[PDB]
C-alpha cells in the first residue's frame, strides 16, 4: 500500500505570456500551487529569511487581490459598458440639478458577511427641498416654516423632512412626499385664527 | 444538554416571556396613565399580577452562552470574560487585538 | 415665555400633520405611546435567541460520531475511564439500588 | 428646457455575473473546476476523476441522508431572505384520513403502493373521486409501471 | 507569569509553527486573525452570533479530519458565503477527501443555511517555524 | 446532388398556417411532461466550469444574495401602505366617540402608528384586543359613568 | 488558450425599458475594514473601475475609530491586574456623482460582489426628482 504522492505544482507549466485572469477568474484562496510568484511572508527568524509560500497560513490569511489585477478590471468594466445608461448632459451643474429636480431623497444600502441581509437602519428615508423651489406666497412661506419647526433650516433655506416610522423603504419614501404635499397645501389654506397672530 | 440546570431555567424564562409579551404589554398599558379610571387601573394591577411569574421579563438573567457565568459577561458576544479572552488571544476573534497605547 | 393662541392652535396643526399626540398629555401617559412604538425587552431576537441551541449540537454531534462521520476526542476519553472504573468495580450502581436502601 | 431624462436599462439577475464570465477563459495548465485544486488532489487518471467525482456524490449523499434523517437538527432558519431549498426534504404522506384529497397527496408525492392502496380504499368505502384524480393515479402507475420510485437507501 | 497561548520553553526540541510561536500581544504586529467577518467592525450587528458559529466551525472541522489538520483553519465570509481554509496533512488517500469535503460541505450549509465552501492545500508535513 | 432542403418531401403534412393553436399548458403538467422536462436539462448538463458559473446556479436557487445588496430583499409585509400603518383610527370607530376611553385609544394607535416592527394585521390585534378588554369592563365603567358599546 | 478559442462569446441581454431612469445626484460609498492595507487595494480597484465605466469619483478617509474595553486577567480575585482589548476601524469614503441608475445598480453590483472579507459597505444613495405633481400647482 504504497502512499500517494503529489504532482509537481503547475506553475512549473505557467508561460509567461499567459492569460492571467483566466488563471484566478473570481475570488479563491492563496493557493501556493497556482501562484507563480516566488513570495514569501512572516516575521523571520535569527540568521532566517522569511517563511516561503508553501504551507504558509499568513498568506492563506490575507483577503489577496489576485482575481482583481489591472488586467482583469479593465477586461471586465468593458463588458460591464453596455450596462449604463448616460447622464443628462444639461445637468453640468449641481445648480443646474436645484432648477429642474428640487427634491432630493435620500435611501442608504448596508452590505454585511451573515446569513441574514436584513438591517434595520434600511427602512430610514430623508427628503430634503428649498422652500425657494415651492412656489410659496409671503404668507404660506411663514406658515410653512413655523409649522415644519426644527426642520427648516434659515441658512440653507432647506426643509428637511426624515421618515423611519414605517416598516419598509418603500412606505417611508412615500410618507415623506405625502408630509410635504400637506405642509404645501395648509400652508397656502388660510385659517380665521390665523388673523389674531 | 445544556451547560447547567442554571442556563436551562434561563432558557424557559425567555420562552415564557416571549409568549407573554403582548399581554403584559396590553394589560401593562393600562397602568402606565392618568386618563382612565383609578378602578380599571387597579383591576389590571392584579391582571398582570397573576400571570405566571416566569412571564417577568426581569427573572431574564444574561449567562455566558458556553460557561453559563452569570456575570463578567459582554453583551455584544455573549460570553464571559475567561472565555472571551481565551478566543481573542488565540486570534479567533476577528479584528480584536491587544490594546497598546 | 406663554404661548399665544396663534403659537398653541399652530403646534396642534403640526401634531396633526406629524402624527404627534395633539392633546396636552402628562408624562405620566405618554408612556402608552412608548410601550406601543417600541419592541418590547422580551420581543427582540437578542433576548428570546440569546442562547444557541444547545440540545441540537449536543444530539446531532452525538447522532455523527454513532454514524462513524465524527471523532469525539472528550467522549472517546470519557467512555475508556468508565470502562476501566467498571472493571475497578467502581461503577454507576442500578437506580433503586442504591448503598442506602 | 425640459430636461431629457434617459430611459432605464433593464436585466436578469444573474446578467452582471454571465457579463464577466464572458471574459475569463479556460486555464490551460489548471484542472476542472470540479477537482480540488492541489497537486495531491489533482487527478492523474481518468479512472480516478470518475473516482474522485463519485466519492464526492457519495458525501453528498451521506450529509443528505443525515439531514432528511434527523430533521429536528436541521429546522432552525437564521437566512433572510429564506432558502427553501437548504431545508429538510419530507416524502411520507401526512394526511392520515382516507379521503380523494389524501390520494391525491400520495399522488403528489409520487408513491405508487400507498396510492393504490388508498385508492381501493376509496373505492371499497365507494366515496366518489375525480376522474381529473384517478387520472393523475394513472399517469403515476403507468410512468413507473407499478414499481416504486428508484431511490437508494440503507 | 503571563500564561495565556503562549507555548513555553523548554529543551530547544518541541517544534512550533509561526501560528503558535507568537504570543497575543503580537496579534495585529506580526501574525493576523484567523476569522474575517464584519461584525467587530463599527456599528455592525450580529457579532454573537458570527463567535458562535466560528467556535462550532472549528470543532466540527478537527473531529471530520481526525489527526489529518496540519494548522488552525482560516474562515472568511463574504455576503452569506462561508469559506473555510484548512491545511490537511498528506495521511489519507485522494478519494477520501473528497467524501468529506462533499460531506461536510452539504452538511453546514444546511445547517446554517449558507453556502459553505471547503478549501483544502496539502502540505507534506506540518511546517516548523521554529524550535524551541 | 444530396441538397439537404432541395428536393421532395413526404407532403404528409401542410405548411403551418395556424401554429401552435392549442396552449403548451393544456393540462397541469403531467408527471410524464414534468419528467421529461428533467431529462432535457439534463442533456446539457455539464459541470461548472468557473467560480462565475457556480455562483451563477447559487442565484438562480436563491443560494446567494442578489447584488446590488437590498436589505429588504422578499420582504413586502402583505403589500400595505403607508396610511395603512399611519392612519389607524378608522378602526376605533366602535369606542366611545369622546371620553377617557377615546383619549386613551389616542394614544394607544398614536404608538402603533409610530411601530415599525408590527405589520397591520398585528396592530389591528392590539385594537381588537381592547375593545373586548373594556367590554367585559362593561360593569366598572358604567360606575365611572363611562359607557362603552 | 493558445490555439483553442470560444467563437462567439454569448452575452447577457440588456433591454431598455420606456420607463425614465433614476437620477443619483450623489452615491457615498463607506467601506470599513480592520485593515489599512486592505482598504487601500479596494480603493485602487473602486477608482480604476469607476474611471473604467466613465463614473466621476473622489475619494477621502474618514478618521479612525478605536474602541477599547478592559477585562479581568484573572479567574478569581487579583482585581488590580487587567488586560485591554480595542477593535480598529478605518474608513475609505468614495464619492460618486452624477449617475443614471442603471450606472449606479451595475457598479454597484460589480464592487459589492467583489468586497473582500472583513470589510463593510454603507452606500448612501441621494435621489434628486421632480416636484409631486399636486405639489406644482396650489389647490384650495
Ligand atoms: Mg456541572
Ligand atoms: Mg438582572
Amino acid at each position: 500500500p504504497m502512499r500517494r504522492k503529489a504532482l509537481p505544482p503547475r506553475t512549473e507549466k505557467m508561460d509567461t505570456d499567459q492569460d492571467w485572469p483566466s488563471v484566478y477568474p473570481t475570488a479563491a484562496p492563496f493557493k501556493p500551487s497556482a501562484v507563480p510568484l516566488p513570495v514569501r511572508m512572516g516575521y523571520p527568524v535569527k540568521k532566517g529569511v522569511p517563511m516561503a509560500k508553501e504551507g504558509n497560513l499568513e498568506l492563506l490569511k490575507i483577503p489577496n487581490f489576485l482575481h482583481l489585477t489591472p488586467v482583469a478590471i479593465k477586461r471586465h468594466c468593458a463588458a460591464l459598458k453596455d450596462f449604463c445608461t448616460e447622464w443628462p448632459a444639461a445637468l453640468d451643474s449641481d445648480e443646474k440639478c436645484e432648477e429642474h429636480f428640487p427634491v432630493e431623497i435620500d435611501t442608504a444600502d448596508y452590505v454585511s458577511s451573515g446569513p441574514s441581509i436584513r438591517n434595520p437602519k434600511a427602512r430610514a428615508v430623508t427628503l430634503r427641498v428649498k422652500l425657494s423651489s415651492l412656489n410659496l406666497d409671503n404668507h404660506a412661506k411663514k406658515k410653512l416654516i413655523k409649522l415644519v419647526g426644527e426642520r427648516y433650516c434659515k441658512a440653507t433655506d432647506v426643509l428637511t423632512i426624515t421618515t423611519d416610522r414605517c416598516p419598509l423603504k418603500r412606505q417611508n419614501y412615500d410618507y415623506a412626499v405625502y408630509l410635504l404635499t400637506v405642509l404645501y397645501h395648509e400652508s397656502w389654506k388660510t385659517e380665521d385664527w390665523e388673523n389674531s397672530k | 444538554y445544556y451547560v447547567d440546570w442554571r442556563m436551562l431555567r434561563d432558557l424557559k424564562r425567555r420562552k415564557m416571556a416571549y409568549e407573554y409579551a403582548d399581554e403584559r404589554l396590553r394589560i401593562n398599558s393600562l397602568r402606565k396613565n392618568t386618563i382612565l379610571p383609578k378602578d380599571l387601573q387597579e383591576m389590571a394591577g392584579d391582571e398582570i399580577a397573576a400571570l405566571p411569574r416566569d412571564s417577568c421579563p426581569v427573572r431574564i438573567r444574561n449567562r455566558c452562552v458556553m460557561t453559563s457565568r452569570p456575570r463578567g459577561v459582554k453583551r455584544r458576544w455573549r460570553l464571559s470574560r475567561i472565555v472571551f479572552r481565551h478566543l481573542a488571544d488565540h486570534g479567533l476573534l476577528s479584528g480584536v487585538q491587544r490594546a497598546i497605547w | 415665555s406663554p404661548l399665544s393662541e396663534y403659537a398653541l392652535r399652530m403646534s396642534r396643526l403640526s401634531a396633526r400633520i406629524f402624527g404627534e399626540v395633539a392633546r396636552s398629555t402628562d408624562s405620566k401617559s405618554m408612556k402608552v405611546v412608548s410601550l406601543f412604538s417600541e419592541q418590547p425587552l422580551a420581543k427582540k431576537k437578542e433576548t428570546y435567541d440569546w442562547y444557541p441551541n444547545h440540545n441540537t449540537y449536543f444530539a446531532l454531534m452525538g447522532n455523527l460520531r454513532f454514524l462513524g462521520l465524527y471523532r469525539d476526542e472528550h467522549q472517546d476519553f470519557k467512555d475508556e475511564q468508565r470502562r476501566l472504573k467498571k472493571l475497578r468495580g467502581k461503577g454507576k450502581p442500578r437506580k433503586g439500588e442504591g448503598k442506602r436502601a | 428646457e425640459e430636461i431629457v431624462i434617459p430611459k432605464k436599462k433593464t436585466w436578469d439577475k444573474v446578467a452582471v455575473l454571465q457579463a464577466l464570465a464572458s471574459t475569463v477563459n479556460r486555464d490551460p495548465t489548471a484542472a476542472p473546476y470540479v477537482f480540488h485544486d492541489d497537486p495531491y488532489l489533482i487527478p492523474t487518471s481518468a479512472l480516478e476523476s470518475r473516482s474522485f467525482l463519485l466519492a464526492k456524490k457519495s458525501g453528498e449523499t451521506a450529509a443528505k441522508f443525515i439531514i432528511n434523517s434527523y430533521p429536528k437538527y436541521f429546522q432552525k432558519d437564521i437566512a433572510e431572505p429564506h432558502i427553501p431549498c437548504l431545508m429538510p426534504e419530507y416524502f411520507e404522506p401526512q394526511i392520515e384520513d382516507v379521503s380523494e384529497a389524501a390520494l391525491e397527496e400520495r399522488i403528489r408525492l409520487r408513491k405508487v403502493r400507498a396510492s393504490v392502496d388508498m385508492f381501493d380504499q376509496l373505492l371499497q368505502a365507494g366515496t366518489t373521486v375525480s376522474l381529473e384524480t384517478t387520472n393523475s393515479l394513472l399517469d403515476l402507475l403507468c410512468y413507473y409501471g407499478d414499481q416504486e420510485p428508484p431511490a437508494d437507501y440503507p | 507569569k503571563n500564561r495565556a497561548a503562549r507555548v513555553r520553553v523548554a529543551k530547544g526540541n518541541k517544534p512550533v509553527s509561526y501560528e503558535e510561536a507568537h504570543a497575543p500581544h503580537y496579534i495585529a504586529h506580526r501574525k493576523g486573525w484567523l476569522s474575517l467577518h464584519t461584525g467587530n467592525l463599527d456599528g455592525e450587528d450580529h457579532a454573537a452570533e458570527r463567535t458562535l458559529e466560528d467556535v462550532f466551525l472549528r470543532k466540527f472541522m478537527m473531529g471530520t479530519f481526525p489527526g489529518c489538520l496540519a494548522d488552525q483553519i482560516v474562515l472568511k465570509r463574504r455576503a452569506n458565503q462561508v469559506d473555510i481554509c484548512a491545511l490537511v496533512l498528506r495521511q489519507l488517500p485522494a478519494h477520501k477527501f473528497y467524501f468529506l469535503v462533499g460531506y461536510s460541505e452539504t452538511l453546514l450549509s444546511h445547517f446554517y443555511k449558507c453556502p459553505v465552501r471547503l478549501h483544502l492545500q496539502t502540505v507534506p508535513s506540518k511546517v516548523v517555524y521554529k524550535y524551541i | 446532388r444530396k441538397y439537404l432542403f432541395k428536393g421532395k418531401r413526404l407532403s404528409i403534412f401542410a405548411d403551418k398556417a395556424f401554429a401552435d393553436e392549442p396552449p403548451e399548458p393544456e393540462a397541469s403538467p403531467s408527471l410524464w411532461e414534468i419528467e421529461f422536462a428533467k431529462q432535457l436539462a439534463s442533456v446539457a448538463d455539464q459541470p461548472f466550469e468557473n467560480g462565475f458559473e457556480e455562483m451563477i446556479q447559487w442565484t438562480k436557487e436563491g443560494k446567494l444574495w442578489e447584488f446590488p445588496v437590498n436589505n429588504e430583499a422578499g420582504l413586502d409585509d402583505d403589500g400595505s401602505e403607508f396610511h395603512e400603518h399611519i392612519f389607524l383610527d378608522k378602526y376605533l370607530e366602535d369606542f366611545p366617540k369622546q371620553g377617557p376611553i377615546r383619549l386613551f385609544m389616542e394614544l394607544v394607535t398614536c404608538g402603533l402608528s409610530k411601530n415599525p416592527y408590527l405589520s397591520v394585521k398585528q396592530k389591528v390585534e392590539h385594537i381588537e384586543w381592547f375593545r373586548n378588554y373594556f367590554n367585559e369592563k362593561r360593569d366598572i365603567l358604567k360606575e365611572n359613568n363611562i359607557a362603552f358599546t | 488558450l493558445h490555439v483553442d478559442v470560444p467563437k462567439d462569446v454569448t452575452r447577457p441581454t440588456i433591454t431598455t425599458s420606456d420607463e425614465p431612469d433614476t437620477l443619483y445626484k450623489r452615491l457615498s460609498i463607506l467601506v470599513k475594514a480592520h485593515d489599512r492595507a486592505v482598504l487601500d487595494s479596494y480603493e485602487y480597484f473602486a477608482v480604476l473601475a469607476a474611471k473604467e465605466l466613465g463614473i466621476s469619483i473622489k475619494v477621502h478617509e474618514p478618521p479612525r475609530k478605536i474602541e477599547r474595553f478592559t477585562l479581568l486577567k484573572s479567574v478569581h480575585i487579583f482585581k488590580k491586574h487587567r488586560v485591554q482589548y480595542e477593535m480598529r476601524t478605518l474608513y475609505r469614503c468614495l464619492e460618486l456623482k452624477h449617475l443614471t441608475g442603471s450606472t449606479a445598480s451595475v457598479y454597484l453590483e460589480y464592487i459589492q460582489r467583489n468586497l473582500p472579507e472583513g470589510v463593510a459597505m454603507e452606500v448612501t444613495k441621494t435621489q434628486i426628482q421632480q416636484l409631486p405633481e399636486h405639489i406644482k400647482e396650489p389647490m384650495w
